[PDB]
Protein backbone atom coordinates (compact mmCIF):
# COMPACT_ATOMS: atom_id res chain seq x y z
CA UNK A 1 0.00 0.00 0.00
CA UNK A 2 2.83 2.38 -0.80
CA UNK A 3 1.67 4.66 -3.59
CA UNK A 4 -1.11 6.82 -2.13
CA UNK A 5 -2.14 10.43 -2.06
CA UNK A 6 -2.54 12.10 1.32
CA UNK A 7 -6.29 12.17 0.89
CA UNK A 8 -6.57 8.39 0.55
CA UNK A 9 -4.06 7.79 3.35
CA UNK A 10 -6.38 9.72 5.64
CA UNK A 11 -9.47 8.02 4.14
CA UNK A 12 -8.13 4.42 4.30
CA UNK A 13 -6.94 4.74 7.91
CA UNK A 14 -6.95 1.33 9.70
CA UNK A 15 -9.41 0.23 12.37
CA UNK A 16 -9.41 2.33 15.51
CA UNK A 17 -6.77 4.70 14.15
CA UNK A 18 -7.78 8.36 14.49
CA UNK A 19 -5.97 11.38 13.12
CA UNK A 20 -5.80 15.14 13.28
CA UNK A 21 -4.61 17.85 10.89
CA UNK A 22 -3.58 21.40 11.76
CA UNK A 23 -1.56 24.04 9.89
CA UNK A 24 -0.52 21.46 7.35
CA UNK A 25 0.66 18.84 9.86
CA UNK A 26 -1.18 15.51 10.15
CA UNK A 27 -0.76 13.24 13.19
CA UNK A 28 -2.22 9.73 12.97
CA UNK A 29 -2.20 7.51 16.05
CA UNK A 30 -3.41 3.95 16.47
CA UNK A 31 -5.94 2.51 18.94
CA UNK A 32 -3.35 2.93 21.72
CA UNK A 33 -3.05 6.67 20.85
CA UNK A 34 0.53 5.85 19.80
CA UNK A 35 1.80 8.14 17.03
CA UNK A 36 2.34 5.96 13.95
CA UNK A 37 2.35 8.35 11.00
CA UNK A 38 3.02 11.99 10.29
CA UNK A 39 2.74 14.08 7.13
CA UNK A 40 4.77 17.25 7.05
CA UNK A 41 5.45 20.16 4.69
CA UNK A 42 9.08 20.83 3.74
CA UNK A 43 11.63 22.14 6.27
CA UNK A 44 15.26 23.20 5.77
CA UNK A 45 16.71 19.71 5.08
CA UNK A 46 13.68 17.87 3.56
CA UNK A 47 12.38 20.01 0.73
CA UNK A 48 9.28 18.00 -0.17
CA UNK A 49 5.94 17.25 1.47
CA UNK A 50 6.68 13.93 3.10
CA UNK A 51 5.28 11.03 5.06
CA UNK A 52 6.84 9.69 8.25
CA UNK A 53 6.15 6.14 9.32
CA UNK A 54 6.40 4.68 12.82
CA UNK A 55 6.10 1.19 14.26
CA UNK A 56 4.29 0.08 17.41
CA UNK A 57 7.17 1.67 19.40
CA UNK A 58 7.51 4.94 17.44
CA UNK A 59 10.65 3.87 15.55
CA UNK A 60 11.21 5.33 12.07
CA UNK A 61 10.31 2.92 9.26
CA UNK A 62 10.99 3.00 5.53
CA UNK A 63 8.58 2.10 2.70
CA UNK A 64 9.08 -1.58 3.61
CA UNK A 65 8.29 -1.36 7.33
CA UNK A 66 11.96 -1.93 8.17
CA UNK A 67 13.20 0.22 11.02
CA UNK A 68 15.32 3.20 9.80
CA UNK A 69 17.18 6.27 11.02
CA UNK A 70 17.00 9.87 4.22
CA UNK A 71 14.83 6.77 3.61
CA UNK A 72 12.69 7.87 6.58
CA UNK A 73 11.43 10.81 4.49
CA UNK A 74 8.92 9.18 2.18
CA UNK A 75 7.37 11.03 -0.79
CA UNK A 76 3.78 10.34 -1.77
CA UNK B 1 23.06 36.10 16.89
CA UNK B 2 23.90 33.61 14.15
CA UNK B 3 26.75 31.69 15.82
CA UNK B 4 24.27 30.04 18.17
CA UNK B 5 21.70 29.90 15.34
CA UNK B 6 23.69 27.60 13.08
CA UNK B 7 25.22 25.92 16.10
CA UNK B 8 21.60 24.83 16.57
CA UNK B 9 21.39 23.81 12.91
CA UNK B 10 24.51 21.67 13.51
CA UNK B 11 22.43 19.62 15.91
CA UNK B 12 20.36 18.44 12.96
CA UNK B 13 17.21 18.71 15.06
CA UNK B 14 14.70 18.49 12.21
CA UNK B 15 11.72 16.15 12.89
CA UNK B 16 13.24 15.09 16.23
CA UNK B 17 10.94 13.99 19.04
CA UNK B 18 10.82 16.31 22.06
CA UNK B 19 10.74 14.41 25.36
CA UNK B 20 10.45 17.31 27.85
CA UNK B 21 9.47 21.00 27.76
CA UNK B 22 9.63 22.78 31.11
CA UNK B 23 9.32 26.47 31.97
CA UNK B 24 10.42 26.99 35.57
CA UNK B 25 11.58 29.61 38.08
CA UNK B 26 8.89 32.21 37.43
CA UNK B 27 9.48 31.96 33.70
CA UNK B 28 13.18 32.69 34.09
CA UNK B 29 14.20 29.36 32.57
CA UNK B 30 13.00 27.04 29.78
CA UNK B 31 14.19 23.45 29.26
CA UNK B 32 13.60 21.57 25.99
CA UNK B 33 14.96 18.02 25.60
CA UNK B 34 14.74 16.18 22.27
CA UNK B 35 16.19 12.83 21.18
CA UNK B 36 19.20 12.55 18.83
CA UNK B 37 19.22 8.86 18.07
CA UNK B 38 18.97 7.38 21.58
CA UNK B 39 20.55 10.35 23.40
CA UNK B 40 19.10 13.52 24.92
CA UNK B 41 19.88 16.91 23.48
CA UNK B 42 19.05 19.66 25.96
CA UNK B 43 18.26 23.18 24.90
CA UNK B 44 18.40 25.60 27.82
CA UNK B 45 17.05 29.17 27.70
CA UNK B 46 18.00 31.30 30.71
CA UNK B 47 17.23 34.87 31.70
CA UNK B 48 13.84 34.77 30.06
CA UNK B 49 11.60 37.81 29.87
CA UNK B 50 8.84 36.43 27.62
CA UNK B 51 7.59 32.85 27.39
CA UNK B 52 4.71 32.25 25.01
CA UNK B 53 3.53 28.66 24.36
CA UNK B 54 0.60 28.17 22.00
CA UNK B 55 -0.98 24.73 21.57
CA UNK B 56 -3.19 24.06 18.58
CA UNK B 57 -6.85 23.88 19.55
CA UNK B 58 -7.33 21.56 16.60
CA UNK B 59 -5.25 18.95 18.48
CA UNK B 60 -7.49 18.31 21.47
CA UNK B 61 -5.77 16.77 24.49
CA UNK B 62 -8.08 14.14 25.98
CA UNK B 63 -5.92 13.61 29.07
CA UNK B 64 -3.30 15.60 30.97
CA UNK B 65 0.00 15.43 29.09
CA UNK B 66 1.67 14.14 32.25
CA UNK B 67 -0.32 10.90 31.82
CA UNK B 68 0.82 10.48 28.18
CA UNK B 69 3.45 7.86 27.42
CA UNK B 70 6.29 8.98 25.20
CA UNK B 71 4.52 6.66 22.74
CA UNK B 72 1.56 9.03 22.84
CA UNK B 73 3.42 12.36 22.69
CA UNK B 74 2.89 14.08 19.30
CA UNK B 75 5.44 16.88 19.73
CA UNK B 76 8.36 17.04 17.26
CA UNK B 77 10.67 19.81 16.07
CA UNK B 78 9.99 21.47 12.71
CA UNK B 79 11.86 24.78 12.92
CA UNK B 80 14.00 26.58 15.47
CA UNK B 81 14.67 30.19 14.52
CA UNK B 82 16.94 32.56 16.46
CA UNK B 83 16.87 36.35 16.41
CA UNK B 84 17.66 39.53 18.27
CA UNK B 85 15.55 42.40 19.58
CA UNK B 86 15.91 45.41 21.84
CA UNK B 87 13.16 46.62 24.18
CA UNK B 88 13.80 49.72 26.29
CA UNK B 89 17.49 49.37 25.50
CA UNK B 90 17.60 45.71 26.58
CA UNK B 91 18.97 43.41 23.90
CA UNK B 92 17.37 39.94 24.03
CA UNK B 93 17.66 36.81 21.88
CA UNK B 94 14.42 35.47 20.46
CA UNK B 95 13.70 31.85 19.56
CA UNK B 96 10.59 30.73 17.71
CA UNK B 97 9.96 26.99 17.65
CA UNK B 98 7.48 25.23 15.43
CA UNK B 99 7.06 21.91 17.23
CA UNK B 100 3.63 20.76 15.98
CA UNK B 101 1.11 20.78 17.31
CA UNK B 102 2.38 23.78 19.40
CA UNK B 103 4.16 27.09 18.77
CA UNK B 104 6.77 28.53 21.14
CA UNK B 105 8.39 31.96 21.40
CA UNK B 106 11.07 32.83 23.93
CA UNK B 107 12.91 36.07 24.67
CA UNK B 108 15.86 35.00 26.74
CA UNK B 109 19.31 36.07 27.70
CA UNK B 110 21.20 32.90 26.89
CA UNK B 111 20.71 29.74 24.88
CA UNK B 112 22.97 26.77 25.56
CA UNK B 113 22.92 23.16 24.37
CA UNK B 114 23.89 20.40 26.76
CA UNK C 1 -16.53 32.08 35.40
CA UNK C 2 -17.82 34.03 38.39
CA UNK C 3 -18.08 30.94 40.57
CA UNK C 4 -14.40 30.33 39.88
CA UNK C 5 -13.56 34.05 40.22
CA UNK C 6 -15.13 34.55 43.62
CA UNK C 7 -13.70 31.39 45.12
CA UNK C 8 -10.40 33.01 44.11
CA UNK C 9 -11.33 36.41 45.53
CA UNK C 10 -12.34 34.83 48.87
CA UNK C 11 -8.81 33.63 49.17
CA UNK C 12 -7.77 37.24 49.70
CA UNK C 13 -4.73 36.68 47.57
CA UNK C 14 -3.86 40.39 47.28
CA UNK C 15 -0.17 41.25 47.98
CA UNK C 16 0.63 37.62 48.78
CA UNK C 17 4.21 36.56 48.14
CA UNK C 18 4.47 33.96 45.37
CA UNK C 19 6.82 31.09 46.21
CA UNK C 20 6.65 28.95 43.08
CA UNK C 21 5.52 29.44 39.49
CA UNK C 22 5.86 26.40 37.23
CA UNK C 23 4.78 25.67 33.68
CA UNK C 24 5.45 22.00 32.95
CA UNK C 25 4.58 19.15 30.55
CA UNK C 26 4.72 20.92 27.19
CA UNK C 27 2.82 23.85 28.65
CA UNK C 28 -0.05 21.58 29.64
CA UNK C 29 0.08 22.61 33.26
CA UNK C 30 0.72 25.72 35.33
CA UNK C 31 1.49 25.68 39.06
CA UNK C 32 1.39 28.86 41.14
CA UNK C 33 2.03 28.67 44.90
CA UNK C 34 1.59 31.80 47.10
CA UNK C 35 1.72 32.11 50.88
CA UNK C 36 -1.31 32.85 53.09
CA UNK C 37 0.24 33.81 56.40
CA UNK C 38 2.21 30.67 57.22
CA UNK C 39 -0.04 28.54 54.93
CA UNK C 40 0.36 27.79 51.22
CA UNK C 41 -2.45 28.16 48.68
CA UNK C 42 -1.78 26.36 45.38
CA UNK C 43 -3.48 27.36 42.14
CA UNK C 44 -3.34 24.73 39.36
CA UNK C 45 -4.25 25.26 35.69
CA UNK C 46 -4.62 22.07 33.65
CA UNK C 47 -5.33 21.33 30.03
CA UNK C 48 -3.73 24.60 29.04
CA UNK C 49 -3.66 25.66 25.40
CA UNK C 50 -1.98 29.08 25.77
CA UNK C 51 0.64 30.27 28.27
CA UNK C 52 2.03 33.82 28.04
CA UNK C 53 4.56 34.77 30.71
CA UNK C 54 5.84 38.33 30.33
CA UNK C 55 8.53 39.78 32.62
CA UNK C 56 9.15 43.50 32.87
CA UNK C 57 12.26 44.64 31.03
CA UNK C 58 12.51 47.54 33.45
CA UNK C 59 13.09 45.06 36.27
CA UNK C 60 16.45 43.54 35.26
CA UNK C 61 17.29 40.19 36.79
CA UNK C 62 20.96 40.36 37.79
CA UNK C 63 21.23 36.59 38.43
CA UNK C 64 19.18 33.47 37.67
CA UNK C 65 15.97 33.23 39.71
CA UNK C 66 16.91 29.76 41.00
CA UNK C 67 19.81 31.27 42.98
CA UNK C 68 17.52 33.86 44.56
CA UNK C 69 16.56 33.56 48.15
CA UNK C 70 12.88 33.66 48.81
CA UNK C 71 13.66 36.99 50.53
CA UNK C 72 14.90 38.41 47.21
CA UNK C 73 11.96 37.22 45.10
CA UNK C 74 9.99 40.31 44.09
CA UNK C 75 6.88 38.58 42.81
CA UNK C 76 3.54 39.25 44.54
CA UNK C 77 -0.09 38.94 43.49
CA UNK C 78 -1.92 42.12 42.53
CA UNK C 79 -4.91 41.01 40.45
CA UNK C 80 -6.23 37.68 39.23
CA UNK C 81 -8.98 37.93 36.62
CA UNK C 82 -10.88 34.96 35.18
CA UNK C 83 -12.72 34.97 31.88
CA UNK C 84 -14.02 32.72 29.12
CA UNK C 85 -13.29 32.11 25.42
CA UNK C 86 -14.14 29.61 22.66
CA UNK C 87 -11.80 28.97 19.73
CA UNK C 88 -12.71 26.45 17.01
CA UNK C 89 -15.59 25.34 19.25
CA UNK C 90 -13.47 24.47 22.34
CA UNK C 91 -14.40 26.47 25.44
CA UNK C 92 -11.54 27.60 27.64
CA UNK C 93 -10.99 29.60 30.78
CA UNK C 94 -8.81 32.66 30.45
CA UNK C 95 -6.71 33.83 33.39
CA UNK C 96 -4.79 37.08 33.59
CA UNK C 97 -2.46 37.46 36.56
CA UNK C 98 -0.69 40.69 37.44
CA UNK C 99 2.25 39.44 39.50
CA UNK C 100 4.62 42.43 39.53
CA UNK C 101 7.01 42.55 37.99
CA UNK C 102 5.47 39.79 35.80
CA UNK C 103 2.19 39.48 33.92
CA UNK C 104 0.65 36.06 33.25
CA UNK C 105 -2.00 34.93 30.81
CA UNK C 106 -3.26 31.32 30.76
CA UNK C 107 -5.93 29.60 28.61
CA UNK C 108 -6.82 26.35 30.35
CA UNK C 109 -9.51 23.68 30.52
CA UNK C 110 -9.66 23.70 34.33
CA UNK C 111 -8.65 25.76 37.37
CA UNK C 112 -8.38 24.26 40.86
CA UNK C 113 -7.62 25.67 44.31
CA UNK C 114 -6.06 23.56 47.02
CA UNK C 115 -4.84 24.42 50.52
CA UNK D 1 5.12 62.26 52.34
CA UNK D 2 5.17 61.87 48.56
CA UNK D 3 6.62 58.93 46.67
CA UNK D 4 9.75 61.00 46.03
CA UNK D 5 10.35 61.88 49.70
CA UNK D 6 9.91 58.29 50.85
CA UNK D 7 12.34 57.06 48.17
CA UNK D 8 14.94 59.73 48.84
CA UNK D 9 15.06 59.02 52.60
CA UNK D 10 15.79 55.37 51.72
CA UNK D 11 18.23 53.68 54.18
CA UNK D 12 21.87 52.55 53.80
CA UNK D 13 22.69 50.91 50.50
CA UNK D 14 19.03 50.28 49.73
CA UNK D 15 18.25 50.29 46.03
CA UNK D 16 14.91 50.44 44.22
CA UNK D 17 13.26 50.01 40.85
CA UNK D 18 9.98 51.18 39.36
CA UNK D 19 7.86 49.38 36.77
CA UNK D 20 4.33 50.29 35.68
CA UNK D 21 3.49 52.02 38.94
CA UNK D 22 5.07 49.52 41.30
CA UNK D 23 8.21 50.48 43.21
CA UNK D 24 10.27 47.62 44.65
CA UNK D 25 12.87 48.51 47.25
CA UNK D 26 15.51 46.09 48.49
CA UNK D 27 18.30 46.46 51.02
CA UNK D 28 22.02 45.83 50.56
CA UNK D 29 21.34 42.07 50.68
CA UNK D 30 18.79 42.54 47.82
CA UNK D 31 16.03 41.49 50.24
CA UNK D 32 12.71 43.11 49.33
CA UNK D 33 12.03 45.55 52.16
CA UNK D 34 9.32 47.87 50.81
CA UNK D 35 6.81 48.22 47.97
CA UNK D 36 4.86 51.26 46.78
CA UNK D 37 1.71 50.13 45.04
CA UNK D 38 -1.36 51.50 43.22
CA UNK D 39 -4.84 50.56 44.44
CA UNK D 40 -6.22 47.08 43.93
CA UNK D 41 -9.71 45.60 44.36
CA UNK D 42 -9.64 45.68 48.17
CA UNK D 43 -7.23 48.56 48.91
CA UNK D 44 -8.68 51.63 47.19
CA UNK D 45 -5.64 53.91 47.67
CA UNK D 46 -1.97 54.22 46.71
CA UNK D 47 -0.14 52.52 49.57
CA UNK D 48 3.23 51.56 51.00
CA UNK D 49 4.32 48.13 52.22
CA UNK D 50 7.16 47.47 54.65
CA UNK D 51 8.95 44.23 55.41
CA UNK D 52 11.58 42.96 57.80
CA UNK D 53 14.61 40.97 56.67
CA UNK D 54 12.25 37.94 56.54
CA UNK D 55 9.55 39.50 54.31
CA UNK D 56 7.03 39.90 57.14
CA UNK D 57 4.44 42.68 56.75
CA UNK D 58 5.15 45.56 59.14
CA UNK D 59 3.14 48.55 60.30
CA UNK D 60 4.42 52.14 60.69
CA UNK D 61 5.88 51.27 64.11
CA UNK D 62 7.86 48.19 63.01
CA UNK D 63 5.45 45.59 64.42
CA UNK D 64 4.69 42.52 62.35
CA UNK D 65 1.07 42.53 61.19
CA UNK D 66 -1.04 40.20 59.10
CA UNK D 67 -0.45 40.90 55.39
CA UNK D 68 -4.23 40.99 55.18
CA UNK D 69 -4.49 43.74 57.81
CA UNK D 70 -5.34 47.35 56.85
CA UNK D 71 -2.30 48.36 58.93
CA UNK D 72 -0.07 46.66 56.35
CA UNK D 73 -1.38 49.14 53.73
CA UNK D 74 0.14 52.45 54.77
CA UNK D 75 -1.16 55.53 52.88
CA UNK D 76 0.97 58.48 51.67
MG1 LIG E 1 11.21 14.72 7.75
Amino acid sequence: FQGMTKKEILEKLPEGWKYTENNGFVHVRDANDTIRMRIAPPDKVTKYDHVHLYDENKNPLDLNGNIVDPDAHIPY
Amino acid sequence: VQRIQEKIDKLYYWDAWVTKLVCDYFGDEVILIFKDGDDDVTLQFSGCYKIDFKHSIGYVKEKSIKTFTHEQLPYFLHDIEIGEIEKEGLKLYTCKIIMPPMDLDIWCKDIKIE
